[PDB]
RNA sequence: GUGAACCGGAUUGCCGUCAGGAAAUUAGGUGCGCUUAGCAGUAUUCCCCACGCUGUGGG
């Protein structure tokens, strides 16, 4: 609502969430540690905290430092996923 | 275990290529490949939405990747160290006998994300064995509760009471 | 150490060493209690330092 | 006035310390397998080293 | 009124307390085997020593020739199985000969254990032996918390260099002298996601979670690296980062 | 001194690759709403002058905005064009720093001004969304049988022609009858786009709801005459329709 | 997708499947020895340059 | 204060030293994604403010 169905690192369209914390889970859910995301960036955010170690504390995109390479990562999902569930 | 079956179901079910696609991914991480990322969104996702009782991410992950290399039919009470460990039994005692046990040994002292390569080489033996049926479901959840100790333990003395028989 | 050296010519230099000057000796291998693993980013030297440099500044704001 | 030296030395796959059967020193720290150096063989490679030669003084012998 | 301090320590591989036939030292708990260090071992250990040496001090603490000093220490058990291991040494000639080896060509022993260690104080007969000086008694009190904190067993050290720290002392100033030692009759088997002293220390806190239900508490962990209890429940009264704010704040409560 | 300049959207290539242009495109309130962000306010860039926030339109400031969707510079490429004016500076390298998959090529910006004269012949193009102010007779339900009340709903109703009418002179007497009011005059002008624009809203624990957003387009070019040169200055960076901020009153000063 | 010529049922087809294929620019590398190829035939020079020449004409026409 | 109180098992040390897993090998034979389509010749266009209700301030 506050994010106006608009993605926070390149404010497209949104239509997901993502987390930024675990601490609180399950159901447990207090709405200032969700990110509003777009379908084409959380595929992106998922694809790069998988394996990064993240342990608890997810890719937060409102720092400039886990910024630069979601771009460089965001390039090639459009380059070869076949788009036709 | 709800979750886990409908795993290996769905990974018997899936086609030539995309055990290809998966083939090639062996041996990296999921984050440089999109169609590997893909293939396991697809066939994680949902079953992580319809069941609580979902594998954890890497050793989904491994099982996948190990599933398509390998590519051994599940089968009840065809855990690794029975097939392996019977196999243990037609080998040279002095010699070769504890280099395969030190292969099989060295198993119990890895995390999850090396885990793929001391497994596939015991896999490789197993295949070269002509082995054809893997207890994949029984695999996949003592990894996945790899956690504790007395799992290592059960998975220890069964091998010790397949090598006594 | 003279091991294996000829086998195995092993003569990497460090790539850290702290010389703290203290009257009571430290023991920062409870900084390695928690095993380290492998990250995609950074490598093992500098995963070790943090986790070095995480306790000598938890014990300096500690003891 | 106590020096400390806190060193993070990574190493080449190598054997510098070995057991009676020949298999690198490990020992359990944190309720893990860890890899282990002696400290006698420190101890010696220091004592040994080509920064002690004018600095030697000792001999440890039976004859 | 009792003070209790129940302190957690990893001590990297080394032996600390030898027996007769150079084993570390060895106790039984929880049905198995765990590492031990002798009371009486840590007890000259904190005596004796210059980081304790800055009516008569440190005898009430200890006794010396009816004393029946007010802080006396438990047996240190291990909170989980012990693993004692097999050191194999050589002494080189040092001479050219036409053999080689020449030392003992035995073998040592040694163990890394994660101990808990009881302590308790009783303030009133440590006023009472100190003749009424509670200045002075606090100012030895938080001397032995000083010095505890900071020193190790000086057994084999030389060749094993083992000086780790304390990650968590709970003091409490309970009724009835109580040990914690029923928290580890489960021996801490370690998981991939958390360490050995995180386990410890939240095995502690689980069992402090009881007893309460079927007196306060003073959590000490340095920079607040081990939290007892991953919660926000009412379990520690106080989560203190340093050791001197922890030893100010237990003096200030006692006087 | 008014602020023209392109934003180019490329609109082809490659199917299996997904392009989030396509979709941008398809709906007006995701332009309406990246090119409204495209003049920020300036406390914000002060405060964060990376586009690094979730943002929200009170801090933003709010300006009678206008574009114009078109598309086909041919010449083997074909390519869609966005044609924007509004009164304050926009910037460029604010707006699409993380959004270079929108377009197809860097966006250009010149300096542009426009003049008028009295009797001067002139090439433009328009759109006007085809809206009649209209009493209708209510219609709900509709199953199996017509259910109707009293109440007359009050809404804009398209624009509709008699059966002996074809649409190309009906939006020309429409054009005929707007043009003395508005201040200028034509001798002709030719349809070729009447058609449907379909979109969608978002608005304020809460949910988002979807309604297809309706607009009778009408899209025309070529050739017009003015009346007097003061009539004009007032009509450009404003609009001379309906949906004003949706992208539906540029006026194209092309003198030729 | 394999598709069933007689239509004794619907539109169905009979096999589906996915075949795989590549296309590529190959950097080939071959070796001969001449003196062990002339060792191996016992001294047969002229076989010997025969087999080299045959299989130099082999690599280039033969896929 | 209870066979209890006071109470270290102390220190001296390189396993080391020799080593190619090595020679041999086509993954082949079989295969249509395909059948339907104006981005637009209109009859409610989802609306908040406003005209004697058909202009007017725009989401
Ligand atoms: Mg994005």
């Amino acid at each position: 609502v506050m994010d106006h169905a608009a993605c926070m690192v390149c404010k497209a369209p949104a239509t997901t969430v993502q987390h930024v914390n675990y601490r609180r889970a399950g159901g447990k859910e207090i709405p200032e540690d969700l990110r509003a995301l777009c379908r084409l960036c959380h595929d992106a955010c998922t694809m790069l905290e998988y394996g990064s170690g993240m342990t608890t504390n997810r890719i937060d995109p409102c720092d400039p430092i886990w910024r630069e390479r979601i771009l460089a990562k965001r390039k090639e999902i459009v380059e070869f996923r076949s788009r036709g569930r | 275990n709800r979750g886990t079956v409908d795993f290996i179901a769905s990974l018997e079910n899936l086609k030539e290529g995309d055990l290809g696609i998966l083939r090639k991914l062996r041996g990296a991480r999921l984050d440089e490949k999109l169609p590997g990322f893909d293939l396991f969104s697809a066939l994680w996702w949902p079953l992580r939405q319809k069941n609580q009782r979902a594998p954890k991410r890497e050793v989904a992950w491994l099982i996948a990747k190990l599933f398509a290399e390998f590519r051994f039919e599940q089968r009840e009470g065809a855990t690794l160290p029975i097939l392996m460990g019977g196999i243990c039994r037609k080998l040279e005692p002095k010699k070769e006998l504890p280099r395969v046990l030190a292969r099989f040994d060295q198993l119990a002292s890895l995390d999850i994300m090396q885990m793929e390569e001391p497994l596939s080489v015991i896999m490789g033996i197993l295949r070269k064995h002509q082995q054809v049926c893997l207890d994949w479901v029984g695999l996949t959840d003592v990894l996945s509760f790899w956690e504790q100790e007395p799992v290592k333990r059960e998975w220890s003395d069964s091998f010790i009471k397949a090598y006594k028989i | 150490p003279s091991g294996k050296q000829n086998s195995f010519a092993a003569h990497n230099y460090p790539d850290g060493i702290l010389v703290e000057f203290k009257n009571s000796p430290i023991s920062y291998a409870n900084a390695f209690v928690r095993p380290v693993s492998v990250v995609k980013e950074s490598d093992l030297v500098e995963q070790s330092i943090g986790q070095l440099s995480n306790y000598v500044n938890d014990i300096r704001l500690g003891y | 006035m106590l020096i400390e030296i806190h060193m993070i030395q990574n190493h080449s796959p190598a054997n510098l310390n070995r057991d009676d059967l020949g298999a690198p020193k490990t020992c359990y720290f944190g309720g893990v397998l860890r890899s282990r150096i002696s400290s006698q063989c420190i101890k010696r490679s220091i004592r040994t080293s080509n920064d002690f030669k004018a600095l030697l003084g000792g001999v440890r012998t039976r004859r | 009124m009792l003070i209790e301090i129940h302190m957690i320590q990893n001590h990297s591989p080394a032996n600390l307390n030898r027996d007769d036939l150079g084993a570390p030292k060895t106790c039984y708990f929880g049905g198995v085997l765990r590492s031990r260090i002798s009371s009486q071992c840590i007890k000259r250990s904190i005596r004796t020593s210059n980081d304790f040496k800055a009516l008569a001090p440190d005898i009430a603490l200890c006794g010396r020739m009816t004393v029946e000093a007010a802080l006396q220490v438990a047996h240190a058990i291990s909170t989980h199985i012990a693993r004692p291991e097999i050191d194999y040494f050589v002494a080189a000639d040092d001479v050219p000969g036409e053999d080689a080896g020449a030392g003992h060509i035995g073998e040592s022993m040694f163990a890394s254990a994660c101990f808990y260690k009881y302590f308790s104080i009783d303030w009133e007969q440590l006023v009472k032996n100190l003749k009424g000086d509670t200045n002075l008694a606090a100012h030895t009190v938080g001397a032995f918390l000083l010095a505890a904190a900071k020193t190790n067993p000086s057994g084999k050290q030389n060749s094993f260099a083992a000086h780790n720290y304390p990650d968590g002392i709970l003091v409490e100033f309970k009724n009835s002298p109580i040990s914690y030692a029923n928290a580890f009759v489960r021996p801490v088997s370690v998981v991939k996601e958390s360490d050995l002293v995180e386990q410890s220390i939240g095995q502690l806190s689980n069992y402090v979670n009881d007893i309460r239900l079927g007196v306060i508490g003073f959590w000490f962990s340095p920079n607040n690296r081990y939290p007892l209890g991953y919660k926000h429940s009412k379990l520690a009264s106080r989560n203190i980062g340093n050791l001197n704010e922890l030893v100010g704040a237990v003096l200030d409560y006692i006087g | 001194m008014i602020y023209l300049s392109r934003l180019l959207i490329d609109t082809g290539g490659n199917p299996d690759r997904p392009r989030p242009g396509r979709k941008w495109l398809d709906n007006i309130y995701n332009v309406h709403r990246r090119l409204s962000m495209a003049f920020p306010s300036g406390l914000r860039r002060e405060q964060d002058p990376h586009f690094l926030k979730p943002f929200s339109p009170n801090d933003f400031q709010k300006t009678p905005f206008l574009f114009r969707v078109d598309n086909n510079i041919d010449g083997n490429d074909k390519r869609a064009i966005i044609i924007v004016q509004s009164v304050l500076e926009p910037d460029w390298d604010y707006c699409f720093q993380n959004a270079l998959d929108f377009l197809a090529a860097p966006p250009e910006t010149k300096e542009y001004n426009p003049e008028f004269k009295a009797g001067q012949l002139l090439r433009f193009r328009l759109r006007v969304n085809a809206s009649v102010r209209r009493h209708i007779p209510e219609m709900v339900q509709q199953d199996g049988q017509t259910i109707e009340t009293g109440k007359i709903l009050h809404k804009r109703v398209s624009l509709t022609w008699d059966a002996s009418s074809t649409p190309d002179q009906a939006l020309a007497d429409w054009l005929a009858a707007k043009s003395p009011k508005l201040g200028f005059t034509l001798q002709r002008c030719e349809l070729l786009q009447l058609g449907w624009v379909y979109g969608s809203k978002p608005e304020p624990w809460r949910e988002h709801k979807y309604n297809p957003l309706r607009f009778r387009a009408a899209l025309l070019e070529g050739v017009l005459e003015v009346d007097d040169p003061k009539l004009f200055l007032k009509t450009l960076s404003s609009g001379i329709g309906k949906a004003k901020s949706f992208g539906f009153g540029l006026l194209s000063v092309l003198p030729i």
